[PDB]
């Protein structure tokens, strides 16, 4: 019923950047408020090519295999362009005779 | 008809024994009396020259030969007319009476085929195909289709012509496809693998030959020992060692075929040495396979060097897969060859990218380059992937 009444990547990066800006203000305001327990929970998440250096070599090898599938699918889409170009001429050949 | 073409082929090249030409001449003299070989008998001087090809008493007058039985004389000239009257003049008069009396249908077509086969032995191919073409329209079922295909099948073996034969054999087989038994289909299947040796199709020849039986003998079309060498040599070069263990080296017929005659020297000497990885005695088997098999056979003499050169390249690949490194001193000495001989064979193979290997000079260690997980996606995916895109751009860049 909601869909009847109403009849991505950029947004994900904007809210991800604001997460560090909002967290930075919470640490500075809490620093002057005391002068460690609350900051301990944020340090647990913040600490957990730094740790991925061991997996960086294996990551690039997997990205190439992904491109192998994309390269094959791209050729399939390229064959339809030549097939449609020849098919478009068949319509033009009928317009010249008729 | 193949018995003469097989024996007289030894007259072309004999580098060792002279008696091989006189022994093969005995089989030729016996067959020319029963059937007239005049088309092939005249083809002897038109095939290979400067050996026996200059000796004739009729068309061209020169005497150079090791065999004096291939020249015309007063006896063969009279026998040529006697065989021409009985097989043509006497038979056509009886067939002419059957045409006016309207006796049978396929009987007159089969009589034209048997008569048409006689024109092939007289040396006239114009009337042979003319009488065969008239009987082709009468062919419906496989009764008259086998005889029509049999006449054209002789054109390939007897006249040694690979051009106009297969085109006619395929048209007759594709018109009505039945096949009868599996042996009548061999005429199209066996000649298929034989024709692949003329255009050098390599592995394509052994497709139907390996699955073919070893007891197949066509007599006048082909012999028993001749077809045995075609399937043994070509089948070994096609299927790799993975398929050799479950097919070639272990077979009910092939193990029975090697014990019949010693002229094979393929599924025994070459296969066992390849399976046991013994390179000491494997090298002299290639010389015996070249001299005593490839040379005497008809279609196996066309490639010549293309056998041993290619078979030596693949036998090293079986050794490179079983070791990461090797010893140059053991390969260039202990196996029965020299140092300069090993560098000559591997010299042309490396730049052709036919194998991946590491050859050492000072250290003397032959190392194998193994792609590991690369396999067929390393250099093949880029070459075949972008190479076919070049063929795709051929008709798209220039349009029409």
């Amino acid at each position: 019923g909601v869909e009847h009444l109403l009849r991505i990547r950029l947004t994900n990066q904007l809210k991800s950047l604001k997460g560090l800006q909002s967290k930075l203000k919470d640490v500075v305001e809490y620093l002057d408020k005391v002068i460690h327990t609350i900051l301990g929970k944020l340090q647990d998440v913040f600490n957990l090519n730094n740790l991925q250096k061991a997996l960086t070599v294996k990551t690039n090898d997997e990205l190439m295999v992904i491109y192998i599938s994309n390269l094959v699918r791209s050729i399939i889409a390229f064959d339809d362009l030549i097939e449609n170009k020849i098919q478009n001429k068949k319509i033009q050949e009928q317009r010249v005779k008729d | 008809n193949y018995e003469v073409s097989e024996k007289a082929f030894l007259l072309t090249q004999s580098k060792v024994s002279i008696e091989q030409r006189k022994e093969a001449a005995e089989f030729v003299l016996a067959k020319i009396k029963e059937e007239e070989m005049a088309p092939y008998y005249k083809y002897l001087c038109e095939e290979y020259l400067v050996n026996n090809g200059q000796s004739d008493l009729e068309h061209d007058e020169k005497s150079d030969s090791l065999n004096e039985w291939i020249k015309f004389d007063q006896e063969l000239y009279n026998e040529l007319c006697k065989k021409n009257e009985s097989k043509i003049k006497e038979l056509n008069e009886k067939i002419q009476k059957l045409e006016e009396d309207d006796e049978g249908e396929l009987e007159q077509a089969q009589a034209w085929i048997n008569l048409g086969e006689y024109y092939a032995q007289i040396g006239d191919k114009d009337n042979a195909e003319k009488t065969l073409g008239k009987s082709l329209s009468k062919a419906i079922s496989t009764g008259a289709k086998i005889d029509v295909m049999l006449t054209i099948a002789r054109l390939g073996f007897f006249y040694n012509d690979q051009l106009y034969v297969k085109e006619k054999l395929e048209a007759v087989n594709s018109m009505i496809e039945k096949g009868g038994d599996w042996e009548r289909r061999n005429r199209y299947k066996t000649y298929y693998g034989i024709h692949c040796l003329a255009v050098r199709n390599f592995k394509e020849a052994a497709k139907l030959l390996v699955d073919s039986l070893a007891t197949f003998t066509s007599i006048e079309l082909t012999s028993y020992e001749s077809i045995a060498t075609y399937a043994s040599v070509t089948g070994l070069f096609t299927l790799e060692r993975t398929d050799l263990k479950s097919k070639v080296i272990d077979s009910p017929e092939l193990l029975s075929l090697i014990s019949t005659t010693a002229a094979l020297q393929s599924i025994s000497s070459l296969t066992i040495s390849l399976y046991a990885s013994d390179y000491a005695s494997y090298f002299p088997y290639l010389l015996e396979t070249y001299a005593n098999v490839l040379i005497p056979c008809k279609y196996l003499n066309r490639h010549a060097d293309f056998f041993v050169r290619e078979m030596r390249r693949k036998v090293y690949a079986q050794l490179l897969e079983s070791y990461k490194t090797l010893s140059l001193k053991s390969m260039a000495s202990a196996f029965g060859v020299s140092v300069a001989f090993l560098d000559n064979d591997l010299g042309k193979f490396i730049p052709n990218k036919q194998l991946n290997c590491v050859i050492d000079r000072v250290n003397g260690i032959v190392e194998t380059n193994r792609p590991d997980n690369k396999n067929a996606q390393y250099h093949l995916l880029v070459k075949q992937g972008d190479g076919l895109l070049t063929k795709l751009q051929k008709y798209g860049a220039a349009v029409r």
